[PDB]
């Protein structure tokens, strides 16, 4: 019976299961745990450039909260 | 890391369309009565590598062309538009948010009519030329259709990004407001992949072969963003990329499963039918879903 | 297979020429040097679609000119086999005009179910196709115990199998777009022409032999 | 891989114009000028360049270059590389050439005006509050304010319809 | 009638007169004229004092000035 | 000798690739052509080798030369035959066609395909039974299994 | 350039693909032309159609709605025209 | 009722001896459907009748690795039986 | 007797018109179709596993032209041409020959493979069953040479077996 085409689509569905979980991971991991920030806007890009000028590491996801306000 | 992530959309490419060719050889043979690929292994997934790595093998088409860098240059447009297409895709994290997408899209599209032009003409002689010829108007008949229905559907969610198309599904599908025009839409697809009930009846085969099911694959995991699908909560994203596997599996299966048992329309039966029958009832459907947005208190919140 | 050297204003046509002759054999001059028992196939195999109505045809021949008229049984087996290949031809050329025409599937199951037939052949005769088995002066080599019942059986299974093909086809809507406005024909021309039965059938005239 | 793509990508532009201005055959002028909109779509995306340049892309790589080559593959022939072709596209490369080298090493060059010779970072916005990519918004307009520019424009697609089914036989 | 031989053009024609129509029967185009108004893109700009009009209100907590409040009560 | 090693492994991958999935060109005169849709057919299989039926003529692996060739046939054939990727390989199918057959003795028949192609694989029968063609084309598949072409290049 | 990166990588990798799949073994009608015209002049009116989503939040709705309408109704009155006037027949 | 189904469709798996035993009919062809154990033949060839399959696969030969030697665990071929079981195997009987 | 097609009108009635209508408009017996196919998806096809299954015959099935020889005896042909006389390709050769014994005997009986068109007249014009059409079609022969049979390789082949064309003939010797 098509218990013997499940194994055709299966493995074609797990070669297409993989991308969107692996770049994930990888956006994952290229902020640290945090999601890379979308930008669509002027507004958007400029919080995120103020954002990343006052890390000092020059970088927009350290995200510096409440110990720096005095 | 970009560069991996690149690498990691278009390596499982060939995997995906060597599978789906021995899917659809398996599920016709099971719509028929048949069984096999199931020689050549355990029911066949060195089957594709087998075929694929005898084409690669086998000698070339001899040279009989014109224009040597022309007919080069056509299938390998053929192939990168295929690649490139797969760019703002999101399954919940596309490779790249843009301002718009879809235009995107509409225009690889027509990048792929150009790919059919370019090597019917630099092909042979007069009778494959009148064959394409007729082959690039049955294609290009419908990216009106296409571009139309997609503008309609998009209406209801007012912008671009794709990522907000994701956002906007998670009350209904989005079967449920539009559904005539979704079954267009789906109609037009079979007609952009140009497979049966639409007729187109080379070098190299192998790359015409890798663009068509590329271009199947593009279309169908297009649809399962846009017509259906699910929620995304954060911080989980296997959760919405398995339900969009299996509902644009469940889609390409009914593509094929249309495929298989219906014969191949007349020429003019299909032009005279897109034109008489499709364009008033998009202008229809365009119409009133541009008035009824303004009726029914719903304009999107296009930021 | 033939040529077709067609002349056409534009996706349409104006004349067409049938170069036919590519499958010429020979059959007539071959058996004009052979005697009547051992050129028996040669008219089993000008035809092969239909394959047991030639030999019908070929015995009722020489069984008319000889004026012996064969025993009763071997005349309702007779028509027993003319029913088969009737079946048969009739199954084979709407599943070769679908499957040209389109439409991969119901090819594969009407042959499955003309698997059966050949089947049947077999345990007749022995071979798959060309079977002679009809002599000039009737059968030849009756049946062995155990045929008919199976004929009984391909009959059930086999009225429910083209039930199913009308479910398949016919009002499908598209075939019927495909295959409605072609092919008229005038009565006079399905007589001055020279048609033959199921244009004859199709085309007005009550008519069978 | 630097801050004067704009410029390298023009230079990529004005050679794709000479390259189908040498008169080659037309399916090789129907590729001159795809890869020539592919470059300018480049540079006016360079620009930002969210939407138009987005647009210029599916109507002439989309919709008018395919029927310039469906109109080269059905009435030429070009059944076969000359002297006056390549010998003009020389002579093009040679005074882009020229006219790109003086800019480089020199202040400015002068057909009559003053080009400012330096890449362009000069001008770009100051990093404003724009929220809506103006371009957006601008096209967003043409509905409210525009009356009378897309009632023409639209009127005008119409008629060209009945010239072309009457010159291609009317009725 | 011609509902037989050419049925979806009478359809898309019947689906485009509606169209056409029913914004004039419709009790929710003003609603949907509220809306779209009552969304600020740039910023809401003050002014200068007082000739001491009895409107602008000063703190924003005021409901002297023109809110919304069908908009929380759907 | 880890070379020669090396080349035979090769040339075993390569052969199986070839051997593997074989797509044919029916060529199909006569009732041997109806036979071969019977071994199209769901019983006898064609998809569990490989075997995809098809009547493209220029990615032919193989080709069934089958039915009755005739004098007016033979040029249109041996035309067919040229536009063709070099590494092919022809089966002979039927006795009409493999020499002569029931119609030899006779004009406009060519006396058997050998006169106008070579021949890998003879298959008699008339029809040669479809069940007997499956085994042809199997030993059709083991003759490929024995081609060593890698073999002669290495120590050529 | 970052999506130039990824069109450079789609561009080199399968050029690789065709180059080593390439090292490696060794008259005409007016019918033809009406409907290209008639896909060309209905695209340029799709061209006006589509920044439609763009412009639907603006404080002139009902103006919109009638402009948006005469478009799609100029572009049914054009493809009524070469419907009845035996434009598309055969 | 899936796993009605899985419980036995392991009893052709581990009924036949076990996991590599398993792996070895089914890389040799197709065939996974042991469980009858009707009748061995010199030269090697082992013959497998089951009663509950349609008219077309009660009987399958399983053939052996070099019954006349030329390595055939792979590349079978057609006629390695025995006459008597080629009239058996060809369904023109009912008895073996 | 006649029993024909086609003659109906479509009815004008409103439900059976807007039923047509929605057919058209909706997609229906296109989709009834699609049922019908996956109906035929979820039965088990019916393949046979072929090197290892066969396909079911007949006792009478004429295959590999074999002889046929007596009880721990000689061989059975006569050499009596019938065959030959019979063979609507001619393919039999047969040259006929004495023997130091008496018995009438042959010297070459040679079939042709290529203009054998497998009748079954040379079995049913045979007096003594001396060729018989053999049970196995496996022939499948790489050059063109080797299907050209002498009497040597039919004797030989008339011993690989006579136990299957025993079985067959004395299972059906009273039918012919
Ligand atoms: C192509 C295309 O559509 O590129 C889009 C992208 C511009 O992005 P967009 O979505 O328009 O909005 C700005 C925020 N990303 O466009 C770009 O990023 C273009 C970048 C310029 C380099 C590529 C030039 C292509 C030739
Ligand atoms: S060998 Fe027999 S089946 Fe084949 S083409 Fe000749 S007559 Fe037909
Ligand atoms: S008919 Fe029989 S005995 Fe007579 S010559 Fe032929 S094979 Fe021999
Ligand atoms: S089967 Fe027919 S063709 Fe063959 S040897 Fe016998 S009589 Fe001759």
């Amino acid at each position: 019976m098509w218990f013997e085409v499940l194994p055709g689509i299966a493995v074609m569905g797990v070669c297409l299961f993989i991308p969107g979980m692996a770049t994930a991971r990888i956006h994952r991991f290229s902020n640290g745990g945090r999601e890379k920030r979308v930008a669509h806007y002027s507004y958007q890009w400029y919080l995120m450039e103020r954002d990343r000028r006052v890390s000092g590491v020059n970088r927009y996801y350290v995200s510096k909260g409440l110990e720096n306000i005095d | 890391m970009f560069m991996i992530n690149v690498l990691t959309l278009i390596i499982p490419i060939l995997l995906a369309v060597a599978f789906l060719t021995l899917v659809e050889r398996k599920v016709l043979g099971y719509m028929q009565f048949r069984k096999g690929p199931n020689v050549v292994g355990p029911y066949g997934l060195l089957q594709p590598i087998a075929d694929a790595i005898k084409l690669f093998i086998k000698e070339p088409l001899r040279p009989a062309t014109s224009s040597i860098s022309m007919f080069i240059l056509a299938p390998i447009l053929a192939l990168t538009l295929a690649l490139t297409m797969w760019i703002p895709l999101p399954m919940p994290y596309p490779l790249i948010n843009m301002n718009l997408g879809v235009l995107f899209m509409l225009a690889m599209s027509s990048l792929a009519v150009y790919s059919i032009l370019w090597s019917g003409w630099a092909s042979n002689s007069k009778y494959a030329l009148i064959g394409a010829l007729r082959a690039v108007a049955q294609t290009i008949s419908y990216e009106v259709t296409l571009a139309i229905i997609l503008l309609s559907v998009l209406l209801m969610n007012g912008s671009f990004t794709l990522s907000t198309l994701i956002i906007t599904q998670e009350q209904v599908w989005l079967i449920f407001p539009a559904w005539p025009l979704a079954m267009m839409w789906f109609i037009s697809t079979l007609a952009e992949t140009n497979r049966a009930p639409f007729d187109l009846t080379a070098g190299p085969f192998a790359l015409f072969f890798m663009a068509e099911y590329a271009n199947i694959i593009m279309m169908n995991i297009f649809t399962t963003t846009l017509f259906l699908g699910a929620f995304h909560n954060p911080y989980m994203p296997e959760l919405y990329t398995i339900n969009f596997t299996i509902k644009s599996l469940l889609l390409s299966i009914t593509f094929l499963w249309i495929r298989a048992s219906y014969p191949r329309f007349r020429y003019d039966q299909l032009m005279h039918l897109l034109w008489k029958n499709f364009l008033p009832l998009t202008l229809a459907l365009c119409m009133w879903h541009v008035s009824l947005p303004i009726l029914l208190s719903s304009i999107p919140p296009q930021t | 297979v033939l040529r077709l050297v067609m002349e056409l204003s534009g996706e349409m046509v104006r004349k067409c020429d049938p170069h036919i002759g590519l499958l010429h054999r020979g059959t007539e001059k071959l058996i004009e040097y052979k005697t009547y028992l051992q050129a028996l196939p040669y008219f089993d195999r000008l035809d092969y679609v239909s394959m047991m109505c030639n030999e019908q045809a070929y015995s009722l021949a020489v069984e008319k000119l000889l004026n012996i008229q064969p025993p009763p049984r071997a005349q309702w087996i007779r028509v027993l086999f003319g029913e088969i290949t009737r079946l048969l031809n009739h199954i084979m050329a709407v599943t070769t005009h679908a499957l040209d025409i389109g439409a991969m599937t119901p090819f594969f199951w009407m042959f499955e179910e003309r698997e059966k037939m050949f089947e049947f052949y077999e345990r007749v005769s022995g071979a798959r196709m060309h079977a002679a088995y009809v002599r000039p002066g009737g059968v030849h080599q009756d049946l062995p115990l155990g045929l008919m019942d199976d004929i009984y059986e391909f009959s059930k299974n086999f009225s429910l199998r083209i039930d199913e093909l009308e479910e398949m086809l016919t009002n499908n809507r598209i075939w019927r777009n495909r295959t409605v406005d072609i092919g008229v024909v005038t009565a006079e021309d399905a007589l001055n022409y020279g048609f033959s039965g199921v244009m004859l059938r199709g085309s007005g005239i009550q008519w069978d032999l | 891989m630097m801050t004067y793509i704009v410029f390298i990508l023009s230079i990529i532009f004005v050679m794709g114009f000479v390259g189908f201005s040498s008169k080659p055959s037309p399916i090789y002028g129907g590729l001159g000028l795809i890869v020539s909109g592919g470059v300018g779509c480049g540079i006016v995306l360079n620009f930002g360049g969210s939407f138009l340049g987005l647009m210029v892309f599916l109507i002439y790589l989309g919709g008018m270059m395919v029927v310039f080559g469906y109109t080269t593959a059905m009435a030429t022939e070009q059944y076969p590389s000359n002297k006056v072709v390549l010998g003009t596209f020389i002579t093009g490369l040679l005074m882009e050439f020229l006219m790109v080298y003086y800019v480089l090493k020199d202040k400015e060059v002068e057909i009559v005006f003053k080009f400012n010779g330096m890449g362009d970072w000069v001008i770009y916005d100051t990093g404003d509050s724009g929220f809506f990519s103006e371009e957006a918004m601008g096209i967003a307009a043409l509905y409210s304010y525009g009356t009378w520019l897309v009632i023409v424009t639209g009127w005008s697609l119409l008629i060209g319809v009945v010239v072309i089914m009457e010159i291609t036989r009317g009725n | 009638n011609v509902w037989a031989k050419e049925p979806v053009l009478v359809a898309s024609f019947a689906i485009a007169g509606l169209a056409v129509i029913l914004p004039t029967l419709s009790p929710y185009t003003k609603y949907s004229l509220m809306i779209n108004r009552a969304t600020p893109y740039n910023y809401p700009v003050p002014l200068r004092d007082d000739g001491n009009m009895p409107d602008v209100p000063s703190h924003p907590q005021d409901p002297q000035g023109p809110s919304l409040e069908w908009l929380k009560r759907l | 000798s880890r070379g020669e090693y090396v080349v035979a492994k090769l040339d075993d991958l390569i052969n199986w690739a070839r051997r593997s999935s074989l797509w044919p060109m029916t060529f199909g005169l006569a009732c041997c052509a109806v036979e071969m849709m019977h071994m199209a057919a769901p019983r006898y299989d064609m998809d569990r080798f490989g075997v995809v039926f098809r009547a493209s003529p220029r990615q032919s692996d193989v080709m069934i030369v089958a039915g009755t060739l005739t004098n007016k046939m033979a040029p249109a054939l041996r035309k067919v035959y040229d536009q063709m990727p070099e590494p092919r390989y022809v089966v002979s199918m039927g006795s009409c066609a493999n020499g002569g057959g029931y119609y030899h003795y006779s004009y406009s028949v060519v006396r058997g395909c050998d006169r106008i192609v070579p021949v890998d694989i003879y298959v008699p029968g008339c029809p040669p039974t479809a069940e007997a063609l499956l085994y042809g084309i199997l030993q059709l598949q083991k003759k490929i299994k024995r081609e060593k072409r890698l073999r002669i290049w290495y120590r050529r | 350039m970052n999506l130039m990166i990824t069109l450079l990588t789609n561009f080199t990798l399968a050029t690789l693909l065709v180059t080593i799949a390439f090292w490696l073994p060794q008259p005409f009608s007016m019918k033809f032309f009406l409907v290209a015209i008639t896909f060309l002049l209905f695209d340029l009116e799709i061209a006006l159609l589509l920044p439609l989503p763009w412009a639907s939040q603006t404080t002139n709705l009902n103006t919109m709605l009638t402009m948006a309408l005469l478009l799609i109704f100029l572009l049914a009155v054009s493809l009524a025209y070469e419907w009845t006037q035996k434009g598309l027949e055969w | 009722e899936l796993l009605q189904v899985l419980k036995r469709g392991l009893q052709q798996v581990s009924g036949h001896g076990g996991l590599r035993g398993y792996l070895r009919v089914l890389f040799r062809a197709n065939d996974v459907r042991v469980g009858t154990l009707v009748g061995e033949d010199k030269y090697g060839n082992k013959y497998y009748e089951d009663n509950k399959q349609f008219f077309g696969r009660h009987r399958w030969v399983i053939y052996t690795t070099e019954m006349n030697g030329k390595n055939t665990f792979w590349d079978v071929d057609g006629s390695m039986v025995p006459p008597e079981w080629h009239r058996w195997l060809h369904c023109m009987t009912d008895d073996p | 007797t006649y029993k024909y097609v086609n003659l109906r009108e479509p009815s004008m009635d409103m439900k059976s018109v807007t039923d047509r209508a929605a057919q058209t408009l909706l997609w229906t017996e296109l989709i009834r179709g699609l049922g019908m196919t996956l109906s035929y998806l979820f039965r088990e096809p019916a393949t046979i596993n072929y090197p290892f299954e066969k396909g079911p015959l007949s006792p009478r099935f004429r295959g590999e032209h074999a002889l046929r020889r007596y009880p721990s005896g000689e061989e059975r042909c006569i050499a009596c041409k019938l065959c030959e006389a019979v063979c609507p390709a001619q393919a039999i050769t047969i040259e006929a020959e004495p023997r130091a014994d008496g018995s009438r005997r042959t010297t070459r009986y040679d079939i042709d493979m290529t203009k054998c068109i497998y009748c079954g007249f040379c079995q049913e014009a045979c007096p003594v069953d001396a060729i018989v059409e053999g049970p196995n079609f496996e022939f499948s022969t790489e050059t063109h040479e080797e299907l050209l049979y002498n009497k040597e390789k039919l004797l030989n082949n008339g011993d690989k077996w006579e136990a299957e064309i025993a079985a067959n003939i004395q299972a059906d010797y009273l039918y012919r």
